[PDB]
RNA sequence: CUUAAAGAGUCAACCCUUUGCUUAUCUUCCCUAUUUAAAUGUUAGCAGCCGCAUAGGCUG
């Protein structure tokens, strides 16, 4: 089995649920949690995650360090008791890069140069790389990606928020 | 670019004629959406359908739909059914007409020579035997439609 | 000899008048070296941003709120209807209204997105040469504070009578260097074109009507109540696509017409109607 | 309750624009009622009423004279003459774009209704004109007269036909009331004896002559009572609107 | 169960010369634009790595 504990966002309609949810997941990642042995799951996700953010682990979530790392947002937050269940819809983030990014790698590496080479690869762009399930956070580099959460089955290896491979 | 007066063999014409003959031989329908592109040159005269009107203001009136040049559906029709290469002394395909009529020129290539639609239809109904192309001519007249009058 | 309707242009002037809010950056232990938060323009395909500088860690929101009395003297409404409604509401609990207004001011609800994620929050209120400080109050409940009641006493004296009084408000929020600050949002025609943030001489700011919607959030007497909503004649919260006082005889106009035409009002209904008259608007036609 | 299906922008080319010997132009209400009944027969859907509106329309020819269509030889015993232009009756044609709305009895799901309607339209004409293209039909429904207004404005934009009755007669009403005559039905002149030459061997046959009313065109929106613009068969072998004569 | 059912308008074309729009002119008096307000759409996206690259995967 795992070890699950749920943080539910409540009384944040002043400031919007999803904004809080993103702030919470951010503060989690920014310092401490998700040391490779925690991951995240949203049991009420439909569009734009939802009202519940559960954390799971096989080595017991520290219910008390949560309440002091979420101390900046504790007024919009209800942390639940450690309950348990065997089964956790696991998610992973989906990247879609713009074409200008693609072209810089294709100039610096992937052998090419000048505009004529932009037009070679710049032939047809993503046309419509739409995506679903956002959570927003500004990374340490200095940009604001729009994380996309796709359901994958259990990888049992996570880095920061979501799944990985081995 | 395709030769018009000869029905030369082409795999795509045949691939569409598959579905067209399938609909004609049975029931249902099939719609072709046709575009034509002609390289005529900048400023070249185009030829919309000409109107058959008693209009004293104009000596020649071109068909228009909200001011845009157009061609009558019936003229496109008369063009399509030009397939008759089976009249006597056949030269070029003419339009499927019960009398092989080309009033345009003042001649009828199936007048009074036992090969009109009515002679052949009376033959087919009254037991007589039909050539493959006489069958094709009569059925193409049926595809044309018409209100054929006279008789009892 | 019987009925009494309301004038066609019965209108009341707003009585809670907040100024626009300006946004500065300070350090939590260096509140005298203020620096202005500038609105940010940088391009995509072009939208606005507003950040704290990389050498200051506390957002400072300054504004003022003036409370104006004579809340029953209409702006365009006539005499009979408005005066008999004034008589029917003279026993309204003004103490509670003043307390909730001043608390929403002190608890910092007016900060909206700027209070989310704050290490600590401190409100500093000046009024009648008296300075009050509030620290880390709770927003979602009207907690008991002796200073909030002390200021709401003056406010209720103004609202229930004549004159005015000015609360000069500062807010300090510990957010961290380079943090995103949240001014008011301007008009956007389509999603792809330019986004814009509200400023004043280039300095980030918040609309006075937003602070007003915050201070006005006191209505807890709507059916199946829960959190406090803003005072609207129909209790409309368009963000939720509902009006918690629509079509259930708990609206402002029905209760007004009742109070003028003999019917009685609860203390909750009286507080609601007087909060509406303090909000302002046209209640006729 | 009350279900309708709308088909917008029916481009039709080749309409038989002669509705009678003295009316040439917009096909009359009898035509669209006959279309609705043809659909009723071909699909099984019950069609309560129909409302039609012109989006574009043009009679072929000039301003005061309609175009001639070139008659092709067609009858037996004419081979000695098929070398010359066939003699010629008048048959004015037109081209247009309409919006249709059928009130229907439907209990099932909308997709089935829409697909049956489309599969019928693909086999039909309108007043003899070939249907070139139509939008995807969509269903709407109305309980009170408020949703009826939404069904009405769903046809926008188009000019629908309302019946404003006859005061004096066709010609005087055209001159004085500045309205437009329209074939609204038929008057039976004599029963036909032998069905040797008819569409049926059994159906009752009559020589007839058209009966008219005086109509007006109005933007479905500006029409208040949508019933005043829904045409159906009825009394005395005429057709009329559900809401009677138009004056709101 | 559609005034149902049916239909090729087609060839060709020099619109040409010339011209004074002239004189004169008072647009004047009066004016309350007002109450009130959450831009929402959490914004919605992308910067770097591996890659034969518009296969897939990974970094805060």
């Amino acid at each position: 089995m795992y070890n699950t504990i749920s943080i539910t966002v409540v009384d944040a309609d002043d400031v919007g649920v999803n904004f809080v949810v993103s702030k919470v997941l951010s503060t989690l990642h920014n310092k401490g949690i998700f040391n490779g042995e925690v991951g995240v799951t949203f049991p009420r996700m439909d569009k734009n995650v939802g009202d519940i953010i559960t954390l799971f682990s096989k080595t017991g979530v520290d219910r008390k360090v949560l309440t002091s790392t979420l101390n900046t947002l504790t007024d919009f937050i209800h942390i639940g008791k450690p309950k348990e269940a065997d089964k956790v819809k696991t998610y992973r983030k989906v990247d879609t890069k713009s074409k200008g990014k693609l072209i810089r790698r294709c100039i610096k590496r992937k052998g090419v140069s000048a505009e004529t080479a932009e037009s070679l690869y710049g032939n047809y762009k993503g046309e419509k790389c739409k995506l679903p399930y956002i959570v927003v956070n500004s990374k340490s580099t200095g940009q604001r990606f729009s994380m996309f959460l796709e359901e994958c089955e259990n990888s049992e290896k996570f880095n920061s928020y979501g799944l990985c491979i081995v | 670019d395709l030769l018009v007066n000869e029905f030369d063999e082409d795999v795509d014409v045949a691939e569409i004629a598959d579905m067209v003959a399938g609909v004609l031989s049975g029931e249902g329908f099939v719609t072709l959406k046709v575009e034509h592109y002609m390289l005529l040159g900048e400023g070249s005269e185009v030829f919309p359908s000409q109107e058959f009107v008693e209009n004293s203001k104009l000596s020649k009136q071109l068909f228009d739909l909200n001011g845009q040049a157009a061609m009558h559906d019936q003229k496109i029709g008369n063009a399509i059914r030009t397939i008759d290469t089976w009249y006597e002394d056949a030269t070029t395909p003419i339009a499927v007409e019960p009398y092989g009529s080309v009033v345009r020129n003042g001649v009828a290539y199936r007048a009074g020579n036992k090969t009109d639609l009515f002679t052949l239809m009376d033959g087919a109904v009254n037991g007589k035997s039909l050539t493959e192309e006489d069958q094709m001519f009569v059925t193409a007249n049926l595809i044309r439609g018409g209100v054929f009058g006279g008789g009892k | 000899m019987t009925k009494l309707k309301a004038p066609a242009v019965l209108a009341y002037s707003r009585k809670i008048n907040p100024t626009n809010a300006l946004m500065f950056a300070v350090n939590w232990s260096d509140r005298d070296n203020t620096t202005a938060v500038m609105v940010g323009t940088k391009t995509v395909a072009t939208v606005n941003f507003a950040n704290l500088p990389h050498n200051k860690n506390t957002l400072l929101v300054k504004y003022n709120v003036k409370f104006v009395g004579d809340v029953f003297k209409a702006e365009l409404g006539g005499g009979e209807y408005s005066n008999t409604l004034q008589t029917a509401l003279e026993n309204t609990d003004f103490g509670t209204l003043a307390y909730r207004y001043v608390y929403n001011i002190a608890a910092g609800r007016t900060l909206w997105r700027n209070r989310v994620g704050a290490e600590s929050i401190e409100t500093v209120i000046t009024v009648n040469d008296q300075t009050f400080t509030f620290s880390d109050l709770l927003v979602n409940e009207f907690d008991e504070d002796v200073d909030v009641a002390e200021i709401a006493d003056m406010v209720a004296g103004v609202l229930s009578g004549e004159g005015f009084v000015t609360l000069k408000v500062e807010h300090y929020m510990l957010l961290g260097e380079g943090s995103e600050v949240f001014p008011s949002q301007e008009f956007v025609e389509n999603s792809k074109l330019s986004k814009q943030l509200f400023d004043l001489n280039g300095q980030a700011a918040m609309h006075d009507q937003k602070i007003g919607n915050a201070i006005r959030t006191i209505d807890t007497w709507y059916e199946d109540a829960t959190t406090p909503i803003a005072v609207e004649p129909y209790g409309s919260v368009v963000r939720n696509g509902v009006a918690y006082r629509a079509g259930n005889k708990t609206d402002l106009f029905t209760l007004m017409d009742g109070a003028v035409n003999g019917k009685s009002l609860t203390e909750e209904d009286q507080m609601f109607v007087t909060a509406n008259l303090i909000r302002g608007g046209v209640f006729g036609g | 309750m009350r279900k309708f299906i709308i088909v917008k922008n029916v481009k039709v080319d080749g309409i038989n624009a002669k509705s009678s010997d003295i009316t040439v132009g917009m096909p009359p209400a009898t035509t669209f009622c006959g279309l609705g009944e043809t659909m009723s027969i071909k699909t099984g859907i019950v069609v309560k009423a129909v409302s039609y509106g012109s989006v574009k329309f043009e009679v072929r020819g000039s301003r005061f004279n309609t175009s001639v269509t070139k008659f092709a030889w067609q009858d037996r015993g004419n081979g000695g003459k098929a070398n010359n232009n066939s003699p010629i009756q008048p048959k004015p044609l037109a081209d247009g774009v309409f919006t249709l709305c059928f009130e229907v009895e439907w209990e099932d799901c909308a997709e089935v209704l829409v697909d049956k309607v489309t599969n019928f339209i693909n086999t039909a004409r309108i007043a003899g004109g070939t249907i070139a293209s139509f939008n995807k039909p969509f269903v709407k429904v109305a309980k009170d007269a408020e949703e009826l207004a939404s069904v009405k404005n769903a046809m926008m934009p188009c000019y629908v036909v309302v019946d404003c009755g006859v005061e004096v007669n066709i010609f005087e009403d055209a001159v004085n009331r500045k309205l437009q005559p329209m074939v609204n039905g038929y008057k039976k002149l004599e029963k036909i004896v032998d069905n040797k030459h008819m569409r049926d061997k059994f159906t009752p046959a009559y020589l007839a002559t058209p009966t008219y009313t005086m109509i007006g065109y109005k933007m479905v929106s500006n029409v208040d009572n949508f019933d005043q613009a829904l045409w159906q068969y009825g009394e005395n072998t005429k057709v009329k609107t559900i809401g009677g004569i138009y004056n709101d």
